[PDB]
């Protein structure tokens, strides 16, 4: 499967909502998709797993959802520390990452 | 090596009830500690309180995983009968172990209908404890052989569920893990 | 190996593949009713065709399991409902002819105009809200002559084709076919011939008629002050002056007939508004009502999937309070509610339907219904009687604790109820009597309009304003007649409604007048009713009734008792008036 | 729970590189080890997954042949050895602890990569 994310550069002012999308070329299991967050100069961390389940240690301002070939990630209120690069993943078939988006 | 009880409960997919998946756990310490501190609606047990199992060394632990309807969960208990208890998953009256079940409506259901799960609805005779048949041979109700053609008085046995997110609780999918205790010294 | 075994095997595959197909067509219909688009129409129709085709196929497989070789009642009850050939007993040409006639009749009624005003909101607005003899007569006569007359030719052929298939299906006539829905043969002591319905209906009517005659005299005496030169003191009331299009309900007359009009009735609309009630609150209160009597409360999916508020003008939903059961535990309500007393009571009615649907949800698909045609509505309807009672309102916060219920307001309430409940029975009885005779062939074609108007003045006490010829078809001007519906189900509903209430009040240990009974805080009455709801269609209605009322048939005593406090009052009002009517009198 | 990787290395084309990963704070044999890679200006590219119990390895489609994976339980350390380094093989190789595949049965799980190391830069 091939994952495509959009917009490539969703850079918006802090304090507002930020929504990212990840589209699949094929239908994938809703329990086999995850999101990662990579801050500048360092390793990425697991943000959301199982499409909607929040990873441990992650703030509750982050929420995920989706099904079929259309999955999304939303930040209820964008913080100064959220201006990072986000990636979507699927491991239903093999394991692949999306292109990634910069907020 | 602690026991692979995490990868049984957190598996992406569960087997269908007519063809349930038998996992064997052995040669490993088992922290049944999680077993009593999860929010797995039915941690029912039959003869062994979860408290003593962490002080018992079991030769083999078998984890039988499958998906059934909510109103069929009661058929997994020993001494029960019904379309699941008799034709799909037969559990003996002399049962030692625990039955764990939880709702999986957001995992095993789709809007168009999830038909990947199938149970047996017709059979010539009832099953014995812990056996299963996955034969798809045509069942004849009548007096004349149809030779594989599902015409009048011939039916395809394995019917299919059609799980959908808006069903009532009794018709929602549940993931059931039956732990049967027969090398596995719990801490 | 035998029919008993093969029959249950067949049904034990139908009852598992039929539910899925049913669900899909039920859901598609739901989506249409909540969201009307071209896309949803074709989706609804496609799913509908799949379900219909399915039943037609299974119907031809059920034929090889004859009831003669089947002993178990739970099998015979399911097969006999799945073995009936319907209209598919006639030749292909006759079958198609039948269906085109039946379709045509529906379009003439639903899309007919007069001048041009259609029926709604037009000829039913003039009929409901016009104190004008001549304007009313025009609206009445116009509808009858413009669309009623038009359907005469189709009704005649309709009767012939419908009666032919009835006989082909081994019935005496089409009326005999319909009465079969009350037939309970199979177990000794609870038997009931379908031909018996005619006698039992007639007998109950004669016992009630005395109440009707006093109510009739009262209403007539009041109408004479509105139409002082048209209504005669010793005759029948003109059909167009009963407050309706066909004279079915007299409820719109409750502005002329009010017993004590210087006092307001009980109305908590303002209280609901002042306390900031909303749609969610109205249904939550109805939900706890049922819990207090002893039933489980609405499921989560009732709150998440239902449409309890007007969706908007962008999503053009069809606003019409309906209780839905889509199958597999999916229960919903479709109802755009306002913060008013009318909807407050309606909410209990629709909630009552769901409680019944949930009680028999454990039954086989083919038995997953009410015992008969009246039982479903009767159990729902009784819920509004207790909800409207000022003992429930008094403790819900909507009624003030210094509101007193006077002698006078009890009468106002009872009349308004009688005017809607016992003013409709003569009509239902009459209409079905006529139709049965027409199908049986007791009435010549060119004399059935004669008997129609002849019996109206004998049973109902109503007459025509103007003479009509045999070219007219007055009965077909009504929805139920032109669209091939049974009507007797309304007669055998009101009677059950009161039988259940009287049976439950004594269980709840209510003392005093029945119209003041409340069934809340009582598990004795809650469990009593429940025990017949869980039955679905697995048992004869003559047994389901025994489980709550104790009777093995319908009665009138509970009805006459309910209105007893009004009847004695009416007797003291008709002291100086004639009770009854002369059939030799006419407006012309 | 921490993952500590070795320092940066410089290799010539055709050479092989072996990157170590030290795991501690958890039962080593209860979780697998995965190796994603990120080249400058690029996103992440999965290289493979290795069991710490059965030793089974699952490789990405275009790394089969070069990549070779192994673990040592006694010192709870993982290793990855890419081979025949090309010019395009310049990037930062991350060590990650996964919950995407079972370590004992090999069945897919509901999860992701729980813990990532600091990243090892390999120049070529
Ligand atoms: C099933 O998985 C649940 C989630 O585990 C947590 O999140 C995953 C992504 C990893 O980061 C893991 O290390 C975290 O603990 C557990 O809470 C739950 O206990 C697991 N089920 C069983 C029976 O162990
Ligand atoms: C109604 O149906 C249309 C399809 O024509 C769809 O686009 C729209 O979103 C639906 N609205 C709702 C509330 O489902
Ligand atoms: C009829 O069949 C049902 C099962 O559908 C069974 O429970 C019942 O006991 C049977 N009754 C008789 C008289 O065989
Ligand atoms: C239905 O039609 C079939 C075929 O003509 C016939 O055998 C059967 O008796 C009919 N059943 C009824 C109730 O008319
Ligand atoms: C009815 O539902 C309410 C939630 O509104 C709950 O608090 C109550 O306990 C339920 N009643 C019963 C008998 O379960
Ligand atoms: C029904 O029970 C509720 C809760 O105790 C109580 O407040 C209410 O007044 C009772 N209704 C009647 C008529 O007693
Ligand atoms: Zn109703």
């Amino acid at each position: 499967i091939v994952l495509t994310q959009s917009p490539g550069t969703l850079s918006l002012s802090p304090g507002e909502r930020a929504t990212l999308s990840c589209r699949a070329s094929q239908t994938v299991s809703s329990t086999s998709l995850a999101w990662y967050q990579q801050k500048p100069g360092q390793a990425p961390r697991l943000l959301i797993y199982g499409a909607s389940s929040r990873a441990t240690g992650i703030p509750d301002r982050f929420s995920g959802s989706g099904s079929g070939t259309d999955f999304t990630l939303t930040i209820s209120r964008l913080e100064p520390e959220d201006f990072a690069v986000y990636y979507c993943q699927q491991h239903d078939t093999s394991l692949t990452f999306g292109g990634g988006t910069k907020v | 090596n602690l026991c692979p009880f995490d990868e049984v409960f957190n598996a992406t997919t569960f087997a269908s009830v007519y063809a349930w998946n038998r996992k064997r756990i052995s040669n490993c310490v088992a922290d049944y500690s999680v077993l009593y501190n999860f929010a797995f609606f039915a941690f029912k047990c039959y003869g062994v309180s979860p408290t003593k199992l962490n002080d018992l060394c079991f030769t083999n632990v078998y984890a039988d995983s499958f998906v059934i309807r909510g109103n069929e969960v009661s058929q997994i208990a020993p001494g029960q009968t019904g379309n699941i208890a008799d034709y799909n998953y037969k559990l003996p009256d002399d049962f030692t172990g625990c039955v764990i079940a939880w709702n999986s409506n957001k995992l095993d259901s789709t809007v168009g209908g999830n038909y990947n799960y199938r149970y047996r609805l017709f059979r010539k005779s009832k099953l014995k404890p812990f056996e299963r048949d996955i034969s798809t041979e045509i069942y004849q109700a009548g007096n004349k052989p149809c030779n594989g053609v599902a015409g009048v008085n011939c039916y395809f046995p394995l019917q299919s569920y059609g799980f959908r997110p808006t069903y009532g609780v009794g018709h929602q999918p549940y993931r059931v893990v039956v732990l049967s205790f027969e090398t596995v010294c719990g801490p | 190996s035998t029919i008993e075994e093969q029959a249950k095997t067949f049904l034990d595959k139908f009852n598992h593949e039929a539910e899925d197909l049913f669900y899909q067509s039920s859901l598609a219909s739901w989506n249409y009713n909540t969201n009307i688009t071209e896309e949803n129409v074709q989706n609804m129709n496609n799913a509908g065709d799949k379900w219909s085709a399915f039943l037609k196929e299974q119907s031809t497989l059920a034929q090889m399991y004859p009831l003669q070789e089947i002993q178990n009642l739970t099998v015979k009850l399911q097969l006999q409902a799945l073995q009936q050939n319907g209209s598919s007993v006639l030749s292909e040409d006759k079958s198609k002819r039948l269906n085109t006639i039946l379709n045509t009749m529906s379009t003439i009624y639903s899309t007919g105009k007069v001048c041009c005003l259609l029926l709604e909101p037009g000829l039913n607005e003039i009929m409901a809200n016009s104190l004008d003899y001549n304007e009313r007569l025009w609206a009445w006569e116009s509808w009858r002559s413009e669309v009623g007359k038009q359907l005469r030719p189709l009704y005649e052929e309709y009767v012939v084709l419908k009666n032919e298939m009835a006989r082909a299906n081994h019935y005496e006539d089409y009326g005999d076919y319909w009465r079969g829905d009350y037939e309970v043969n199979g177990v000794d002591g609870y038997d009931y011939s379908r031909g018996q319905l005619i006698e039992d209906v007639e007998h109950t009517f004669e016992e009630i008629k005395p109440l009707y005659e006093h109510l009739h005299a009262y209403v007539r005496a009041k109408l004479m002050n509105a139409y002082p030169s048209y209504i005669s003191p010793i005759g029948c009331l003109p059909a167009h002056l009963l407050g309706d299009m066909w004279g079915r309900f007299w409820t719109n007359l409750y502005s002329l007939t009010v017993p004590f009009g210087q006092k307001p009735n009980i109305d908590v609309t303002d209280a609901m508004v002042d306390q900031a009630w909303d749609a969610q609150r109205i249904f939550k209160e109805a939900e706890k009502f049922f819990v207090s009597v002893g039933l489980p409360n609405m499921t989560q999916g009732f709150w998440e999937n239902s449409m309890l508020t007007d969706p908007g003008n962008v999503q053009k939903a069809v606003c019409h309070p309906t209780a839905w059961d889509l199958g597999k535990g999916d229960f919903r309500i479709l109802m755009c509610t306002k913060v008013t007393m009318d909807d407050f009571l309606t909410a209990h009615h629709e909630m009552g339907h769901i409680q019944y649907d949930m009680a028999y949800a454990a039954q086989p698909f083919l038995l997953r219904n009410g015992a008969n045609e009246g039982f479903h509505e009767a159990v729902g309807e009784i819920m509004s009687l207790s909800a409207a009672t000022p003992k429930h309102l008094k403790s819900i916060g909507l009624l003030s604790p210094d509101f007193q219920e006077d002698n006078e307001t009890e009468i106002n309430f009872l009349l308004k109820q009688a005017l809607t409940i016992v003013g409709t029975l003569p009509f239902t009885y009459m209409l079905e009597k006529w139709r049965w005779m027409v199908f049986k062939g007791e009435i010549p074609k060119d004399q059935w309009m004669k008997k129609w108007w002849e019996m109206k003045r004998e049973i109902v006490g109503v007459v025509e304003p103007v003479p009509h010829d045999e070219t007219y078809c007055d009965p077909a001007s009504l929805f139920h007649v032109s669209n091939d519906y049974s009507f007797i189900r309304y007669y055998t509903r009101t009677l059950y409604q009161f039988q259940f209430q009287e049976a439950l009040c004594q269980a709840a240990k209510h003392e005093g007048p029945l119209h003041k009974c409340d069934i809340s805080n009582s598990t004795e009455a809650g469990q009593k009713l429940f025990n017949m709801l869980r039955l679905g269609k697995s048992e004869p209605w003559t047994l389901a009734l025994e489980n709550v009322v104790g009777a093995k048939n319908m009665n009138v005593r509970p009805l006459l008792n309910y209105f007893e406090p009004l009847f004695t009052w009416l007797k003291d009002q008709n002291k100086n008036s004639f009770v009854g009517w002369s059939t030799d009198w006419s407006p012309y | 729970v921490q993952l500590v990787q070795s320092g940066a290395e410089v290799k010539k084309p055709g050479a092989s590189v072996k990157v170590s990963c030290k795991a501690s704070g958890y039962p080593f044999t209860s979780y697998g080890i995965s190796w994603v890679r990120q080249a400058p200006g690029q996103g992440l590219e999965w290289m493979g997954w290795i069991s710490t119990y059965n030793g089974n390895t699952n490789y990405a489609q275009k790394f089969q042949g070069r990549v070779t994976m192994t673990t040592d339980t006694s010192t709870t350390t993982g290793y990855m050895e890419l081979r025949r380094l090309r010019s395009d093989d310049t990037a930062v190789y991350y060590c990650a602890r996964d919950y995407t595949r079972g370590a004992w049965f090999g069945e897919s799980l509901i999860g992701g990569f729980d813990n990532w190391g600091q990243g090892t830069l390999v120049t070529v």
